[PDB]
Order: C-alpha cells, then structure tokens, then sequence
C-alpha cells in the first residue's frame, strides 16, 4: 500500500508540475477567452436575439423549402400590388404542376401513404385518389400516426372519419385499413 | 473568476438549446435539403430561376403590425437606415392570408400556446391584434 | 515537538484538501456518467467537423443566409429595394415546364 | 475525491483522446484560414442590417 | 503544508462556486448531443455543398455588380395556406430516404431535388397536376369568395 | 491548446461582431419570414 502510494505521488507530482509548466498559460489564457466570448454573446440584446433565432428559424427554413418547384426549378413569387390598401377583389386561376409523383421523397417512412392514398398539403394526412378526389370530395381519409394537435376546419373534418378526426386531438393513432 | 463565468455561461446555452431541441432538430433536417435545392436552381452560371405566379391579389398583403405608408423610403435612397423592432403581420389569427406568420410560431417553452417571439411566449398578458388589414386604408 | 509545534498548520492543510475534496467528489460524481454519454454522443459529429473542416470556412460564407451571399450583399441590395434583372423568359421549353 | 477522479479518468480517457484528435483536425483549418474567419465575422453585421 | 492550505482553499472555492454548473451542463447536454450524434451523416455533406455553391450563389449578386441575375418564367401558384390546417409545426425530423444524409450532388445529369416531405403543416406535394385555383375569385369588402378551400388539390 | 489559443483570440477580438450577429439577426427574422408565409411562394413589390 505504502510503497505504491509513494511511488505513485512522487511520479504524478512530477507529471503535474511538468503538464503545468508546458500547459498552464495557454489552457488559462483559453478559458479567458471563452469566457470573454460567452459573456458577450449572453448580454440582453444577444440573449433574446438567440431566443429569437431559435424560435422563428425553423418556421423560416421550411417555408423557403416550400416555395421551391422541383419542376421549374428555383423559386416562386407573386406581384402584390399594395397603395386604399389594395384592389377589392382578387383571382387565382390555376395551379400548374409544382411537383411530380416520381420525384416525391419522405423525410420519414411514417408519412409515406400506403396503397389507394394520396398526400396532401399538410403531411400525414392521407386523401383517396381517385378521379372525384379533387377538393375535399372523396370521404374516407386517413392520419399518419404520431400527427396530433393539427386542429383542422369544418370542411376537412367530415372527410376525416371519427378515428382518425380523434387522433388528431385523441391519443391513441389510428389502425390503416 | 474566469472558469466559473465559462461553466455558467455554456450552462446557460446548453439550456437554450435544450428547451429548443425540436427547432434545431427542424434546422438540421432543413439544411440539406435547402443546399440541395440551391443545386438544383443554379444549373445556370450566372442567372438564378425566380418566376412569377400569375393572378392578382390571391392573398393580400397585410399593411398591420408594419411600417405605415408614409414612412416609406424612396427608391433613389440608397442611405442605409436602423431597422426597426417588432414589425410583423398583426391580423388576428384568421383568413388564409399569413396563416404561417409569426404570430402563429408554436411557443417551444410554454405548450400549446402560439407567439411571435418568446418574448410574448413568457408573457401571460393576451395577444390582441394590431388591427384587421381592411382594403380601404387605416390599417393601423 | 516539531508536530506539536505545527500541529494547527496540519489541520489547517487537511481541512483545506478536504474543502477542495469534497467539492471537488461531488462535481466529479455527479458528472461521471453524463460527460462519458456526452462524448461518445459527440465523436460522430466530431468526425464529421473534422472532415468537413477544410470547407468550413467557405461554407460559412452561405450556410447561415443561404440564397443570399454575404460577399456581394452591399452593392446587389441598396437600402430598401433589392436590385434584380428581370430576364422574362418566354422560350417553349420554360412554357412547356411552367 | 480521489476514487472519483480516478472512475472519471479510467472510462473517459480514450473518449478524451479521440476528442482531442478529431478537435486538432477540426482546429486546423481554422487557424490556417483565420484572416477569413475574422474577416467574415466584421462582415456579416452590415449585411445583415 | 501552507502550499496545501493556500491551494486547497483556492480549489475548494473555484469548485463550489462551478461544480453545480458544470453538472446540471453535462445533465442538459444529453439531449442536445443525442440530437447532433444522429444528424451527423448530413454533416460533411451539407458543409461541402455549401462550399460548392457559395461562389456560384455569389456570381450572381457580383456578376454585374449592381443587380441579381434571375431568369424568370410565368408561372401558377399554389392554393394559399388554410387557418387551422397549415399552422406552423416544429416536428420535422429524418433526411432522404428516411434517414439523415443528403441527396447526391445535382448536376443537370440529375436536375430536380426530390422534394422532402417532413412534418411541417404545409406541403407541396399534391399539386401533380393542372387544376383551377380553389378560391378562384376572391372579395376583400364582405369576403365572399367563390369555391372552396381545401387541403387536397 | 495552442491552435485553440490563436482560434479564440481571433474569436474574442470578435466577440463583439458575435454580438451584433446575434442582436440584428434576432430583430428581423420574424419580419424577413413573413413574406414566406401567406402562400407556397414570397410576396414581391416590382416598383418598377
């Protein structure tokens, strides 16, 4: 016991004092500077900059995700005229093919629809394609499992089914046919 | 005096990114994709593709909760000037137009509840809008 | 009669390797699982860094605004209005994709 | 406190040993190109602004 | 003995003052470095494509040197965004293919990005296809506008 | 250490820079998002 212990404490004084000499300065002036850059960037005005950055970034990122049309490429914007604020009435003609259902790729194997249905533009929600299936016309839809608090409106909820209305609000996820 | 300033302050971050894990878990699934649609639209050298959607006021823009009218700059201006603090769409959780907006980023510390910034996540004081964006002026 | 004499110097010094000690177990104790989870968690993205570490810098002049460039923002944007060239492209293949 | 340090060096010390390894990788090419680090940092606020 | 009692009360007071700090630091990054251990795959990859396209998203800003260069086509837009339906979610996770990565470098070999499809409430996926904007004509005064919104196009 | 050394001095010269990236970039991302978020696209004014 003692003679190891000895040993071992002369060996380790040894060590420490060299580790320190080579090493102390710089790990010093290290933790210094982290510590200068850290209290800079906690201010107030940094703090609640983070705070916002994290907060309203992701929101950001998947809109501009969106906005891109893997067809045409790049990305879309549409000429609002403002200054009265603006003109009374408003049109919207049509919507040409953004996408294609070969180019489609899922973030999760969760949202992927299984066979006889479709995607929709809220992710895990699962129409039913067929030829009368265009605007909330075809009953019968389906949720992706884990899709809870996505609150939707009247017109959506009839389509919906009961099991699958209450697993956007409910617990338990739906069984797919 | 330096050490303990360091460990408190990485605690600090640590804790913001702790409560805001889904958000950066959100960024970090985004990016790659992002970089890969900055491939696909820049398959031409010096020209980016940016198209336009035709048809005529299909949302709106929303004049509420952002600079009024007469505080706009002329375009020969170039002069750069502080940007102001606060300015988003203030329509009152309702219509299709800004549905994503600010004011309807989920609050990461408080559940259930929906804010612009966090700072008006913490507050327990109602959000009220600004105003509904009218077409005849006044959006106040 | 030279221990006697330093009696109060012995105490004084094991008292204080025992102040240091505890603090010092406890912090280490309490730090032992969740430093070693913590570090075999970051030696993925650690790798990761460490390959992607060459580009890093030229990344960083894009990874954080992404469609705009922070090398030429001050001229392409001057104030208030983004400057652009309006190429209206009418060509039958840009019909045929839009 | 010396059995803890001891348990916290014997299972994190070749943990420690890659961290520092992967951190000189990432290190280098910092300090190689540190005029455009700090070049980019005075930069980016204005055009941020 | 006084080099002890000199450095053991200078030890014992930097430790209570950041033990607890330094512990409930290593307690917080758990989840923090669960979650950068399991994107670390689209790591590298990210890092490099952005390198790529860093000058070629600055030769467009500094080509003329006064403007952006953009080729624009006319094109149709996307029915707006429903209240209750595509409210913002923060639940987006995975990568291509169901798992963290990145798509291979695209050329004009492979031009158009499989578009991801990620827990978000807003989608783009569903417009394969030519249909007439669903709130077709619009009014701004007693807003009534005709057709009806949907999520499914 | 030393690499980390020269790493955070250059980073402390610019702790300040980190700051205003922070404070400024906190101050219009809900504002600069907003565009995004009526539709699938950004709203644009062509003032010419």
């Amino acid at each position: 016991e003692l003679a190891n212990a000895l040993q071992d404490l002369n060996r380790v004084l040894k060590t420490t004092r060299e580790f320190l000499d080579r090493n102390g300065g710089v790990l010093t002036h290290d933790i210094d500077n982290l510590e200068q850059v850290t209290t800079a960037i906690l201010q107030p005005e940094p703090r609640d900059g983070l705070e916002t950055g994290l907060h309203a970034y992701p929101n950001l990122a998947a809109n501009v995700l969106n906005i891109n049309s893997p067809n045409q490429g790049g990305i879309i914007g549409l000429p609002v005229l403002p200054g009265f604020n603006y003109l009374p009435f408003g049109m919207n003609l049509a919507s040409t093919a953004m996408t294609l259902p070969k180019q489609i790729a899922y973030s999760e194997k969760r949202l992927q629809p299984p066979p006889g249905y479709k995607d929709t533009t809220v992710p895990g929600i699962w129409s039913r394609d067929t030829l009368f299936s265009h605007g909330n016309h075809e009953p019968g839809w389906i949720v992706a499992p884990g899709m809870q608090g996505v609150q939707v409106q009247p017109a959506t909820a009839n389509m919906l089914t009961p099991e699958s209305l209450a697993e956007l609000l409910g617990g338990p996820d739906i069984v797919p046919p | 005096e330096s050490l303990p300033q360091t460990l408190a302050n990485l605690e600090i971050v640590i804790d913001m990114l702790k409560r805001y894990n889904k958000n950066v878990e959100q960024v970090l699934v985004a990016l790659p994709q992002g970089a890969a649609v900055a491939q696909t639209g820049t398959i031409f050298a010096p020209e980016g593709l940016l198209h336009f959607g035709l048809g005529i006021n299909a949302p709106p823009p929303c004049l509420t909760g952002f600079l009024p009218a007469s505080q706009w700059r002329s375009p020969a201006d170039t002069r750069t000037e502080p940007l102001p603090s606060g300015l988003y769409c203030k329509i009152p959780k309702d219509a299709p137009n800004a549905v994503r907006g600010a004011r309807n980023y989920p609050c990461a510390d408080v559940p259930g509840k929906r804010a612009a910034t966090p700072r008006e996540c913490r507050s327990d004081e109602p959000y009220q809008p600004l105003g509904t964006n009218p077409w005849y002026g006044d959006p106040d | 009669q030279h221990f006697a004499e330093t009696r109060d110097l012995f105490a004084d010094a094991v008292t204080a390797l025992g102040r240091l000690s505890a603090a010092a177990d406890e912090t280490l104790s309490g730090s032992n699982a969740n430093l070693h989870t913590n570090l075999q968690n970051l030696q993925r993205p650690l790798k990761q860094l460490g390959r992607a570490a060459p580009y890093l810098v030229g990344a960083l002049k894009l990874i954080l605004t992404v469609p705009f460039n922070i090398d030429n923002i001050p001229k392409a944007i001057r104030g208030d209005y983004i400057n652009v060239s309006l190429k209206l492209d009418l060509t039958l293949s840009s019909v045929d994709n839009a | 406190a010396a059995g803890s340090l001891a348990d916290l060096l014997s299972d994190n010390r070749p943990l420690l040993k890659d961290t520092i390894g992967y951190l000189d990788v990432i290190q280098a090419p910092l300090v190689e190109q540190k005029q455009e680090v700090s070049d980019i940092l005075v930069q980016m606020p204005q055009a941020l602004k | 003995l006084v080099a002890a009692v000199g450095f053991g009360n200078t030890g014992g007071d930097i430790f209570e003052r950041g033990g607890p700090y330094l512990v409930r630091g290593a307690q917080d990054l758990l989840p923090t470095s669960a979650l950068l251990d399991e994107y670390s795959p689209a790591l590298f990859c990210t890092i490099r494509n952005y390198h790529d396209a860093a000058p070629k998203l600055a030769g467009a800003l500094g080509g003329n040197g006064y403007s952006l260069l953009t080729n624009s086509l006319v094109v149709g837009v996307g029915n707006p965004y429903v209240y209750p339906d595509n409210l913002p979610r923060v639940n987006a996770k995975g990568g291509p293919e169901g798992r963290p990565g990145c798509w291979q470098p695209i050329t004009r070999d492979l031009w158009p990005f499989p578009y991801l499809v990620m827990d978000t409430g807003a989608s783009i996926a569903p417009y394969n296809h030519f249909e007439l904007g669903q709130p077709m004509f619009a009014e701004y005064v007693w807003g009534r506008q005709v057709g009806e919104n949907t999520i499914n196009p | 250490l030393e690499q980390l050394r020269t790493v955070s001095d250059v980073l402390n010269e610019r702790k300040q820079d980190l700051a205003d990236i922070l404070t400024v970039a906190g101050k219009f991302i809900t504002s600069l998002a907003e565009a995004l978020a009526s539709g699938p696209y950004f709203k644009v004014m062509l003032v010419n």
